[PDB]
């Protein structure tokens, strides 16, 4: 679902990285290890909570009981 | 289709009754030559009208089964061709599956 | 107004003796909307 605030392993708060994340790979040709080192992200337990995050809550959000369709 | 095959392999099941001709009076020949399963659809109680869509996802929140009805019409047969009676019979909500051609998504 | 239709999502009501659907199209099931309530949890 949505992005988790800290790295699991270590405590590094990356819950405010996915925009700044998606930004740098949309907008530059940025690789995903340079986006990752761009953002901050050193060791490979906070590399991989952003690099693998799936972000199913676009796709939860999608089914809104409270708005007509 | 399928079920025409079946239906058309079927055959006709005769009776006879006892009405002095040879053999037993009248003779009966029933057959079925067409099923046809439609969509499912809801009558929205006695409004009818034109029929509303039924879809999965209104039965599986209603907890109930998604089918559609399922007519066949018989071959009431008398005689060999010497009067014929056709009729479409409903025989009741035939449970359909999804994504199929016979289902609304 | 503590009911939501499930499949035009247009908020209602009902009553005593009232017919369980909606007044602006035919679906006859009702979601119960969630109201003001204070629900106090732990962020543990
Ligand atoms: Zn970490
Ligand atoms: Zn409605």
């Amino acid at each position: 679902m949505i992005v988790p605030v800290r790295c699991f392993s270590c405590g590094k708060v990356v819950g405010d990285k996915w925009e700044s994340y998606l930004n740098l790979l949309q907008e530059d040709e940025l690789d995903e290890g340079t986006a990752l080192s761009r953002l901050g992200l050193k060791r490979y337990c906070c590399r991989r909570m952003i690099l693998t995050h799936v972000d199913l809550i676009e796709k939860f959000l999608r089914y809104n009981p409270l708005e007509k369709r | 289709g399928l079920l025409n095959l079946g239906v058309k392999d079927i055959g006709e099941k005769v009776i006879f009754d006892g009405k002095p001709s040879g053999y037993l009076g009248n003779k009966l020949s029933v057959s079925v030559e067409q099923v046809s399963i439609a969509k499912p659809m809801s009558n929205d109680g006695v409004s009818s009208a034109v029929e509303r869509k039924v879809y999965p996802s209104e039965s599986r929140q209603r907890l109930t089964s998604y089918r559609g009805k399922l007519l066949l019409k018989l071959k009431w047969s008398v005689n060999n061709g010497e009067e014929n009676l056709f009729e479409v019979r409903d025989c009741g909500g035939l449970p359909v599956m999804l994504q199929s051609n016979r289902c609304h998504l | 107004l503590k009911y939501i239709c499930a499949e035009c999502s247009s908020k209602l009501s009902l009553s005593r003796t009232d017919a369980v659907r909606c007044k602006d199209c035919g679906h006859r099931i009702l979601l119960k909307a969630r109201t003001k309530r204070l629900v106090q949890f732990e962020a543990r």
